């Protein structure tokens, strides 16, 4: 189907445009046109990839001298391979309508656990397993001693594709992980080292957003490439969370004592080690002090250790002051460590600043920030130079010195903070710190540098405003899409007061009140026989779900819930995790029902989308708020008050909302989906609270279904389905909500879809 | 909390957290209950050591390590005398050699013949006394003020 | 009957305090054939939320702090843990004696969520046209 969007020709691959994609494609081409970053606030719930990857493949057909490459990345694995799917799909009516007469090149990529073929290490449950056995197969060491005794041990894909792979360019077409891995199969190489070394030459490629956002986890695009590359990210609010959770580092007792073994266990192996080779260990004192002692780095970026986190300015080409010797530089360790249990030590929560913690090593250990900035350099050159296998084990120690590094290289913006236990063990003392950085956009402050233009499209996030504050950005554009229905297939609203006149909140700082937990489980069951196949209920915190479902088991609530539907509670245990989800998605398939409950906060609510039958109904149990860990909320949101001048009241409103707008966001992928959802808290009927909810989300929260009795939310609910529940069919869409080719060769479509989008 | 207890007394370890280690130039872990032991009789020498000690020879230092104790002690004493900044040398790269050095006599210090450090501690001290030694300490106590004037302005 | 109402069956506490046995009391090494040494069957395709992020690579990688720690260990929380952990290994039990599991489970859970009903996939009828021959035999 032959799009023209503003006079670029859109190949789109399907039978018809949703209507929202024009003014969101229009959008995104200015944004393109202006060669900048842009805010697009899509609602989930179209197919705002495809029209996204179609004109991103039209515009670099049709400006390679504008766009050079395009890195999507999304949250999970599942996202990349629906997104490889949906490319899929556009490039073989691409391809169909040129017969394959352009090339294009497009890759997925992910850690070694998705990209290990070797037998040895693909079998390997964990990262740590995986990478520590891979790099174990396949290091500088590793492949110095193969290629001069192939007895040795080996990944023989590694030695394959370094042999094969390399030099050697990849033919067009769209390469999935399983492409990848099929090609790796039938040409023995590491699909993970062939991805990486074919990026250069992939027109368009998809990474976890750890791959952009962690400053230790691989950087493969140089400046080069990013100034003529599109950046493209899913509106996961959880992106500043990210940015902060890839530069910060908890440091816990438990942690130490690991070290303090590990680093006892690589001290008395340097002394065997040293017997058994030192010419090596004074090459590197020679390489350091001779300079950047980057002769090693190929190999080294051939290296499973993560890079240092500091980043590109925060890196230094400086030798790294007295501890090139691994022997005082294990004491430096040591003087850090027992300083950092010393400084642990402490009995209360003490919150510091880089500056002063740093202080406080120069005035006892006497510690210097430029020898310890260069720490996690030492190490990592040191832990090659030692041969060391256990990488897995030598971790803790990799923390520590990363961490040093981190607090003595980020000392302004970021800060400290002291607990002689945890939020878990507020009884009894488990010591940990935080190095809690604040600044956000901080890591993304080398992607808006490097790349040309970073723009973010779902429609989870609001209000915009914050973010441009929040990331410390400014967007060429700060749009928002209206959902377009002929039918609608959401009806967002406020169940806030009980049948008993109970103000259903948690407003009383969540503390014990049986009368709101009452009117939740009254909700809930008289819910579960009003909505058809599977529920999905959000709790605002662990605890309070817990302390919940014990009240509604012990009054019995619970068990006429079970007779309605079966129940799946959710833990921190991943069996339990996956064996709720697989019992849910197929006893919400099977003749029974099951009703998920789960926290608003756990990845359950990042991990699964309720897509048509799974979770016809989202509950939002209470306004989403962390009131734990409130110190460091705290810090953050006086950080934010400081330089931001943002207010705590304001961003704490926001920060729920858009954990609520999360589990609504995942509840609609589809034109044939539709989502109930109860936001059962009369928090969310102040303007504020439902202003600063998406706006194609409150145009169907009217104002009648606000503060609802639990009757009205059944009777409506009744209502709704009753409403949607009726036949209509493919035919029935395209009245209105779908355009065919002959509605877009109808400039109708040109003037109709200007009033779908929205700014803020 | 994380000390299972000194070899001569381990009961305050269980008794309280309070209580602080108290370090020596023997490198040998002593505690408060020692102290009052060593004032009556034999103040002279360490109770299983043997080492011969001032009186007491008694300092708080909470670390856990003895080694780092010591090495804390020996790095202020040696910092005190070898104030050498980069700006004394023409590259960082010779200012690390003498850094690297002072580790030796550091770990030499603390583990070797004290006659070359002790003639090397005398040498540069007396050679470099007016600007290593006094006009480089001179300026890092400014730093310290200063620091701890901007960290009292923040405060 | 009367002593029926104890613990597991009726309370659904954690130890076997069960009146009629109880393997599930180990509710750990009754899961054991299902998500440690065995698995789930759609453990790919969906189900997969414990290894998403990037603290499946490495855990204190991660902000990690939130988890049950060997420190400060309740029976409070047991008393939640049971009711829960007796829910979920009840509900997933008893479910999978009417539901052995199929192989098909993640291709149909990968295309169900991929293909789109409004964009393609349509859905057609295949009856016959009846051409009556003769008509006038009826009409007659
Ligand atoms: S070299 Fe390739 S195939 Fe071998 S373990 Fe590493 S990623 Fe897997
Ligand atoms: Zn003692
Ligand atoms: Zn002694």
């Amino acid at each position: 189907m032959k799009l023209n969007v503003d006079g670029l020709l859109v190949y789109f691959p399907y039978d018809y445009i949703y209507p929202e994609q024009f003014s969101y494609m229009r959008e995104l081409k200015r944004t393109l046109d202006a060669k900048g970053h842009g805010v697009l606030e899509m609602p989930s719930g179209t197919g705002k990839t495809v029209s996204l990857l179609a004109l991103i493949m039209a515009y670099q057909r049709a400006y390679p001298l504008e766009v050079t490459k395009l890195i999507y990345c999304s949250r999970t694995v599942p996202e990349i391979e629906k997104v490889i799917e949906e490319l899929r799909k556009l490039l073989n009516f691409y391809e169909k309508q040129e017969g394959e007469k352009l090339p294009f090149l497009g890759l997925a990529l992910s850690s070694r656990k998705n990209l290990c073929i070797h037998p040895e290490v693909t079998p390997l449950r964990f990262g740590k397993d995986v990478d520590g056995k891979c790099h174990s197969l396949t290091a500088s060491y590793v492949r110095a001693q193969y290629q001069h005794d192939t007895s040795l041990p080996h990944c023989r894909f590694y030695e394959e594709f370094d042999a094969h792979g390399r030099e050697v360019p990849l033919p067009a077409g769209i390469y999935n992980l399983d492409d990848l891995k099929a090609l790796g199969r039938r040409q023995g190489w590491c699909p993970y080292f062939l991805a990486r070394y074919s990026i250069l030459h992939a027109n368009v490629v998809v990474y976890s957003y750890h791959y952009l956002l962690d400053p230790k986890i691989a950087d493969l695009v140089s400046k080069e490439l990013a100034r003529k590359a599109v950046v493209v990210f899913d509106e996961a609010h959880n992106i500043d969370n990210v940015c902060i959770d890839s530069m910060s580092v908890n440091l816990t007792r438990r942690t130490l004592d690991r070290c303090q073994g590990n680093l006892e266990t690589l001290q008395k192996t340097v002394l065997r080690i040293k017997e058994t080779d030192e010419q090596r260990l004074r090459d590197e004192y020679r390489r350091l002090v001779e300079g950047l002692r980057e002769a090693s780095a190929a190999r080294e970026t051939d290296a499973h250790l993560a890079n240092p986190v500091l980043p590109d300015e925060v890196l230094q080409e400086a030798v790294p002051g007295s501890i090139r010797t691994a022997e005082h530089f294990l004491g430096f360790l040591r003087r850090l460590l027992e300083y950092v249990k010393w400084r642990l030590r402490v009995q209360h929560v003490v919150q510091e600043s880089p500056p002063a913690f740093l202080s406080g090593l120069a005035q006892r250990v006497c510690i210097q920030r430029k020898p310890l900035r260069f720490c996690a350099e030492r190490l990592r050159s040191l832990l090659h130079t030692l041969e060391i296998t256990d990488l897995a084990d030598f971790s803790p120690l990799t923390l520590l010195a990363n961490f040093a590094t981190l607090v003595s290289t980020y000392a302004k913006g970021f800060t400290i903070i002291i607990e002689p236990f945890d939020d878990r063990t507020p009884t009894i003392a488990n010591p940990i710190l935080h190095f809690s950085c604040m600044d956000a956009s901080l890591a993304i402050k080398p992607v808006f540098e490097r790349f040309q233009s970073v723009i973010i499209t779902s429609g989870t996030l609001s209000p915009l405003d914050i973010y441009p504050k929040i990331l410390d950005f400014h967007p060429v554009t700060m749009a928002t899409f209206t959902m377009t229905l002929a039918r609608v297939c959401l009806c967002p609203m406020i169940i806030g007061r009980g049948n008993d006149q109970v103000a259903i909140s948690s407003k009383f700082e969540t503390r014990e009140d049986i009368a709101v937990i009452r009117n939740y489980g009254n909700l809930l069951l008289e819910m579960s026989a009003v909505v058809p196949d599977g529920i999905v209920a959000f709790f605002t915190s662990y605890q309070y779900m817990e302390s919940t479902v014990a009240s509604w088991y012990e009054q019995g609530i619970l068990e006429n819930i079970q007779r309605n539907k079966l129940l799946f509670i959710e833990t921190q245990d991943g069996a339990e995790t996956s064996v709720a989800l697989e019992k849910y998605q197929e006893a919400c398939e099977n003749g029974r029902g099951a009703i998920l409950l789960s926290v608003a906060r756990g990845k359950v609510s990042e991990g699964i989308d309720f897509v048509h039958h799974y979770g016809r109904a989202v509950i939002m149990f209470g306004v989403p708020y962390v009131y734990t860990q409130s110190r460091i909320l705290k810090a953050r949101l006086e950080y934010l008050r400081d330089q931001f001048q943002i207010r705590e009241n304001d961003f704490l409103t926001f920060d729920a909302m858009r954990h609520a707008a999360q589990c609504v966001g995942r509840a609609i992928r589809g034109k044939t989906d539709y989502g109930l959802m109860v936001f059962a808290d009369k928090r969310f009927a102040r303007g504020d609270k439902r202003g600063k909810l998406p706006r194609w989300i409150q145009e169907h929260l009217t104002d009648a279904n606000l503060n609802l009795t639990v009757d009205e939310g059944v009777q409506v609910a009744k209502y709704f389905l009753r409403q949607m529940a009726q036949p209509f069919h493919r035919e029935d869409q395209l009245g209105l909500s779908l355009l065919s080719l002959e509605q877009l060769e109808s400039e109708e479509t040109l003037k109709r879809i200007e009033q779908i989008a929205q700014q803020l | 909390m994380d000390d299972q207890g000194c070899p001569r007394c381990k009961t305050t370890k269980y008794r309280n957290p309070s209580l602080k280690l108290m370090v020596n130039v023997c490198g040998h872990t002593l505690c408060e209950s020692c102290v009052d032991l060593l004032f009556v009789r034999g103040a002279g020498n360490c109770p299983e050591c043997g080492t011969p000690l001032r009186k007491s020879n008694f300092r708080v230092q909470l670390f856990e390590d003895p080694t780092v104790d010591k090495e804390v002690e020996i790095r202020k004493k040696v910092l005190k005398i070898y104030n050498k900044r980069e700006e004394d040398f023409p590259s960082l790269r010779e200012y690390n050699d003498f850094l690297e050095e002072v580790e030796e006599i550091v770990f030499n210090l603390t583990n070797n013949v004290d006659l070359d450090n002790t003639k090397k501690k005398m040498e540069i001290y007396q050679k470099e006394n007016k600007d290593v030694i006094q006009k480089n300490k001179l300026k890092l106590t400014r730093e310290q003020e200063e620091l701890e004037e901007a960290l009292e302005v923040e405060r | 009957w009367t002593r029926f109402f104890q613990s597991h069956y009726f309370h659904r506490d954690r130890l076997n305090t069960g009146s009629k046995d109880l393997f599930a009391e180990c509710a750990k090494i009754d899961e054991k054939g299902l998500k440690t040494m065995v698995s789930l069957g759609v453990k790919n395709p969906l189900l997969d939320l414990t290894a998403l992020e990037d603290k499946p690579l490495d855990e204190g990688y991660g902000i990690s702090s939130v988890p049950s720690a060997s420190n400060s260990k309740s029976i409070k929380e047991n008393s939640n843990a049971a009711i829960i952990k007796r829910f979920n290994h009840h509900s997933a039990m008893v479910l999978a004696a009417g539901l052995r599991k199929q192989p098909a489970v993640k291709r149909a859970k990968l295309q169900e969520s991929i293909e789109y009903e409004d964009l393609g996939k349509n859905n057609s009828v295949k009856t016959i046209a009846l051409n009556l021959k003769k008509s006038d035999r009826y009409y007659h």
